[PDB]
């Protein structure tokens, strides 16, 4: 395949290798995010408005 | 007492242990079980 101005291979190794064997695929990595939220905060009297 | 010569090859390459539902009996040994070797037989010895 041609990308940008460069030539490059392109191959998915899920068929020739790893097929019907128990070892998982390595390319499916794992993201990680740690959420956060406040529970019982109370705004001042200046922002209690609808 | 397994098959001696196969008739036709197989083409699909798929994990078989996950598909044990379709089969009737399904036995998987690890590697070179010492049981598939010994062969006993019954015999009839002459008829009068």
């Amino acid at each position: 395949v041609v990308v940008g101005d460069r030539l490059v291979f392109l191959e998915a190794l899920e068929k020739r290798v790893y097929q019907a064997t128990q070892v998982p695929y390595p390319l499916v990595g794992n993201l990680d995010v740690t959420f956060v939220m406040p529970l019982g905060v109370f705004k001042p009297a200046a922002d209690r408005y609808a | 007492r397994p098959a001696i010569l196969p008739s036709g090859q197989i083409l699909s390459n798929i994990e078989v242990h996950s598909h044990r539902a379709l089969f009737d009996i399904f036995k998987r040994f690890r590697s070179d079980d010492n049981n598939l070797y010994g062969a006993e037989f019954d015999a009839l010895l002459g008829t009068y």
